[PDB]
């Protein structure tokens, strides 16, 4: 009758309020990439016909779970709509190798879109290694896909890694500023990008993620209280 | 029925020039934002220009910056690319892409798989 | 040899074309010139369902329109009694990117799926996991029961499929589409059904047999939602133009078209009243638009919802209309 | 010595009727627009509603005394101004309970986004509110002991009530209602503002100033004047310059504190 | 590949253009006719009073 219905929607009231309790207390990352990045890599260095792949972790007693994309189709102007309240999406870009245009044009793409333009990207530029030895080498130029790169030159106020070569500091500075022009040019003022420069034998990710994301929910509060 | 139809091409001494048009039937022509596309002998499908809506935005790749032009007809319902100074590393098929959806600021997906709104494609050679 | 193949294509399209425009010779609008409108029409929130966490994408109504279940993307399947606002079911899922879901005509039988590309059935009447079926490469987009025993679903890898449930194997494949599926509907005779997809055109499908019958164009855009009319004779479609259009299977063509110079937003959803006069259309605006079938003619507004509208439904017996939306909230209006 | 403050009969009545047409509408407007203009709903709505509520039952106790101060005269028995008293404190005390609690909650919030998501959800909200009731309210109970019937009534007091009973209350609510909620504050308001000038920002420093400076100006003055006021009624020190000091400084005071309830509805909202 | 797809593509346009098609009037009556007799049991369309509502 009536009362057996009632108590049993309370007890299932019960159990939802245990769930939300535990819900809101994870962070939630989508990643994105293309397969000649060192993205695998990337989630391997992380100590805790499918279609999609999850990973969790934990720092400073904080928990993320990452999400990853299998086996799908070229066309994602469908399935990406369904990431639109993550905290975060990390974007990896294989730095030496062109198809910077491609990378340039995806970010562009991702940046501008109605239903994510109100999250924040983490970008991370990896195989700096690879890149060094390939400017030192001599052998390619970069006038051949960016001409302006023949009018650049490093700003004075750079703080260069100490022992790096001048070409190698210029080369890193122009790329960077290449995806941050994107970043700030149209922009809404509610939402940033954080760059950073990677390899594959780095043990320090996960803390930058840690930093990033600290950041990103101060500034959600600071909005809510009406200071900014 | 969306339907999109290019012509020009043909095959031009290194040094020349060309002009590729396109006609559109089926939609309404000035919602909307226009690409052209090529692809290479052995490669895969490369961006190679963008124009807006009313003409006002224009966009190049950097290895074609002061030799193409993109040019927009509303009225007859018409784009057109101007091809200068040609190499012989242009050598390829070219296409005409629309976005999917009208009055929007992102773009659509450059795939290999059947994209519904682009067109057949025509062949410019640039040898001697 | 592949041009002479485009050739012959051509000239069939134009054979087609021509022999299809000389059957038009009046048209809807000039025949029901001379009937009376409708006039302005009120509806009410009656209830308001509270308890899910995140986005909500699906609904479905039982067939004794009373019992509801519905889908969120924290991992929920909450079934829902009306009336009296209780809960009667949660059913928690192994993966949370979940898309779709269907209630299974007899009562017994639950179905869901999502990014996973697997459609998972639930036993209600015994909750444990009933059946798991694998075998689609794209993420399902949709599904709908024919009995206990059968189960048709369609997915974003260009396919659609026909499964019977006690073997598990996926017994028939529909293939002619180009792009991502995103809906279906079932004829009231159950033995036809159409399908629409993003490469904007519609497909009618034998269930018997396994081949398309009839495509429908006309739109300029994705296709995302589709539903027949209650005759069983002609369909209605919505998409990402701003825009409605009604099409015929008898005459081969469409019939009309329902939209308005200051909506500039794609449509997510779409459903019939009992009789098929009045045809509602769920937005991006954040609300609903109530149109006149027969005359084009727009009737009424539904508002009160914070968020996107992502679904609709009206129930067996045209009591009450049931929608819901991102901001977590299901409304039921009357 | 000697002492003329006869003034304050007329600086009450110009003054305190003033704010009865102040805040009778403006708390009206933000409870109004708490009704719905704004349909969000997070712990500080919260403290918010339950500050302007105080604030609207603070401002309808007001015309009992503005008759009284202006006719000399009680025609209603000891009762209805002994509650209107306890009123009048019960609310003026919630109000600096209150800001303190919204102080607390923006510091929790902005220096620790992390370790606190577990202190920080509605349910808690509304049981510091009820405690902060149930502890305001419980307090004023003694204040029955009096009699308050001196007609007049909490005026002109014999020496014998001040020198065993109003002493004891004065401390008590002194060292509750005052100290500790001003160390709380500024500690609070101080790392806040130290923890966002590490290496625009010209929006989030204005306004800790603004709360801060409120808060210390409308409250400091009267806490120490009543002091002050509670040890010379007692009769502990004889310099007779120092009383009239504290006697003729007593009515000029306390109307900061009143005039507190109209500029919590402008600058904490309005922003 | 681009060969089986265009023989394809032929014969289901052959299948297609074998039908046999109607006028647009006759399909227009029989909607007003269906909407018409049956205009009578749509509670959404003519609303019912309040003690037939379940939802009152
Ligand atoms: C939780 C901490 C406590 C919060 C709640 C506070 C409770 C206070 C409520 C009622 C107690 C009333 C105490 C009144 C103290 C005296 C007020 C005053 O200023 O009196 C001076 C004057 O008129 C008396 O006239 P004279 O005898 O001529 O000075
Ligand atoms: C002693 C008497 C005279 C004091 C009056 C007590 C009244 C005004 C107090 C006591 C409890 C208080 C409530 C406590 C909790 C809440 C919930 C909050 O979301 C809205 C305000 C509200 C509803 C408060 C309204 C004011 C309230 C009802
Ligand atoms: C008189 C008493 C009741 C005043 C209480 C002051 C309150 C606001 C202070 C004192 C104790 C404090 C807590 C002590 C412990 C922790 C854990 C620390 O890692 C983060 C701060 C946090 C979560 C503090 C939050 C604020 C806190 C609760
Ligand atoms: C001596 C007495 C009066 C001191 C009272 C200090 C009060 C103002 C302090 C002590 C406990 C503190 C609370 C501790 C925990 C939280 C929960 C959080 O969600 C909102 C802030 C809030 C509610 C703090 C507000 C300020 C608070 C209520
Ligand atoms: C003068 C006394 C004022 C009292 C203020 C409220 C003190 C009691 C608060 C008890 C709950 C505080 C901790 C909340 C615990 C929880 O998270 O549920």
């Amino acid at each position: 009758e009536d009362k057996a219905a009632v108590e049993r929607s309370k007890m299932i009231e019960k159990q939802l309020q245990k769930d939300k309790q535990v819900y809101r207390r994870t962070l939630r990352l989508l990643l994105l990439g293309a397969d000649n990045s060192g993205k695998s890599t990337i989630v391997k260095q992380m100590r805790i016909t499918s279609g999609i792949f999850e990973t969790k972790f934990q720092v400073d007693k904080v928990n993320f779970h990452m999400f990853d994309v299998g086996a799908q189709r070229d066309e994602r102007r469908k399935w990406i709509q369904c990431f639109n309240d993550v905290t975060a999406i990390i974007f990896v870009v294989d730095s030496s190798d062109n198809r910077l245009q491609e990378a340039l044009n995806d970010f562009k793409s991702i940046w501008n879109n109605r239903w994510l333009r109100t999250i924040s990207v983490i970008l991370f530029l990896n195989k700096q290694d690879l890149l060094a030895e390939k400017v030192l080498a001599g052998k390619s130029k970069i006038e051949d896909y960016f001409p302006e790169f023949a009018r650049y030159t490093t700003p004075e106020d750079a703080t260069p890694e100490p022992g790096e070569d001048p070409r190698v500091t210029r080369a890193k500075y122009f790329i960077r500023k290449e995806f941050v022009d994107i970043s700030t040019a149209s922009g809404d003022g509610r939402h940033i990008c954080y760059p950073h420069f990677t390899c594959s034998v780095d043990t320090e990710n996960a803390r930058r993620i840690f930093n990033d994301c600290k950041d990103i929910i101060l500034q959600m509060n600071l909005r809510e209280y009406n200071l900014v | 029925q969306v339907q999109l139809q290019e012509s020009g091409g043909g095959l031009v001494q290194p040094g020349g020039s060309l002009r590729l048009s396109c006609a559109a039937s089926g939609f309404t022509f000035s919602n909307y934002k226009m690409n052209w596309v090529r692809q290479a002998p052995g490669k895969g499908l490369e961006w190679v220009s963008d124009i807006s809506q009313s003409g006002a935005s224009i966009s190049y790749t950097g290895s074609v910056k002061g030799r193409f032009t993109i040019s927009r007809d509303n009225a007859k319902n018409t784009l057109y690319l101007q091809m200068n100074s040609l190499k012989p590393e242009d050598t390829a098929v070219y296409y005409c892409a629309r976005c999917p959806a009208p009055f929007t600021r992102d773009c659509f997906d450059v795939t290999s798989t059947t994209y519904a709104y682009r067109g057949q494609g025509t062949q410019v050679t640039v040898s001697s | 040899e592949l041009d002479q193949l485009r050739q012959e294509a051509e000239q069939l399209k134009n054979q087609i074309r021509d022999a299809r425009k000389a059957c038009a010779d009046a048209t809807l609008s000039q025949i029901t010139n001379n009937i009376d409108p409708v006039g302005r029409i009120q509806m009410r929130t009656r209830r308001t369902l509270r308890g899910h966490l995140a986005k909500i994408y699906a609904m479905h109504w039982g067939t004794d329109s009373r019992l509801l279940v519905s889908a969120s993307q924290d991992g929920k399947l909450i079934i829902w009694d009306s009336y009296t606002t209780n809960k009667v079911h949660a059913i928690p899922l192994r993966s949370s990117w979940v898309m779709t879901c269907a209630y299974a005509p007899s009562g017994n039988y639950v179905a869901c799926g999502g990014l996973d590309n697997i459609c998972s059935i639930y036993n209600l009447k015994t909750v444990r996991v009933s059946r798991e079926l694998a075998g689609h490469t794209g993420y399902l987009s949709c599904c709908r029961f024919l009995d206990d025993n059968q189960i048709v679903t369609s997915s974003g890898d260009t396919t659609c499929a026909l499964w019977d449930i006690e073997t598990g194997q996926q017994t028939t494949t529909f293939t002619g589409h180009t792009g991502d599926v995103m809906s279906l509907s079932l004829a009231p005779d159950t033995r036809l059904f159409v399908s629409g997809a993003c490469d904007a055109s519609a497909k009618l499908w034998d269930v018997r047999e396994g081949m398309c019958r009839q495509t429908f164009t006309g739109h300029e855009s994705d296709i995302n939602a589709i539903c027949f009319f209650p005759n069983g004779n002609a369909f209605a479609t919505g998409s990402d133009d701003a825009t409605c259009r009604l099409f015929d299977l008898r005459a081969d063509q469409e019939l009309m078209t329902y939209s308005h110079d200051n909506i500039i937003c794609g449509i997510t959803s779409v459903s019939f009243s009992k009789s098929g006069r009045l045809l509602l259309a769920g937005y991006d605006d954040f609300n609903c638009n109530v149109w006149d079938a027969l005359k084009a003619d727009r009737a009424g507004v539904l508002a009160g919802h914070d968020n996107r509208v992502s679904c609709l439904g009206v129930t067996d017996d045209g009591m009450a209309v049931a929608t819901g939306s991102w901001d977590s909230f299901l409304k039921i209006w009357n | 010595c000697f002492y003329n403050d006869s003034f304050k009969y007329t600086l009450y009545g110009c003054m305190f009727s003033m704010v009865f047409v102040l805040g009778l509408i403006s708390n009206c407007v933000a409870i109004y627009i708490f009704a719905c203009v704004l349909k969000v709903r997070n712990e500080t709505t919260t403290y918010m509603i339950n500050l302007a509520m105080s604030d609207l039952l603070f401002v309808f106790t007001l015309p009992f005394r503005i008759f009284y101060f202006t006719t000399r005269n009680w025609p209603f028995g000891d009762l209805l101004c002994k509650i209107s008293v306890m009123l009048f404190y019960t609310n003026m005390y919630g109000s600096i309970l209150f800001l303190t609690c919204i102080s607390v909650d923006r510091f929790l919030a902005i220096v620790y986004p992390f370790k606190s998501k577990t202190l920080r959800t509605k349910r808690n909200a509304k049981i510091v509110c009820t405690g902060v009731w149930l502890t305001v309210i419980g307090g004023s109970a003694p204040a029955v002991f009096v009699q308050s019937t001196h007609r007049a009534c909490f005026e002109n007091f014999p020496e014998a009530t001040w020198k065993t009973y109003l002493s004891r209350i004065v401390i008590f609510i002194e060292i509750v209602g005052f100290f500790i909620p001003l160390i709380l504050n500024v500690t609070c308001s101080s790392m806040v503002l130290k923890t966002l000038t590490k290496p625009n920002k010209t929006k989030v420093l204005k306004m800790i100033f603004v709360h801060l400076i409120i808060f210390c100006f409308c409250f400091v003055p009267y806490n120490i004047n009543l002091i002050l006021y509670s040890l010379v009624r007692t009769q502990t020190f004889v310099n007779c310059s120092v009383v009239a000091a504290v006697r003729t400084m007593y009515p000029i005071t306390l109307c900061i504190a009143v005039s507190n309830c109209c500029f919590d509805p402008i600058v904490y909202y309005f922003t | 590949a681009s060969i089986a797809q265009a023989r394809k593509l032929v014969e289901q346009l052959k299948m297609e253009a074998n039908i046999d098609r109607i006028k647009v009037s006759k399909a227009a009556a029989d909607l007003m006719a269906y909407c018409e007799a049956h205009a009578k049991e749509d509670p959404l369309l003519t609303p019912v009073p309040a003690s037939e509502n379940p939802f009152r």
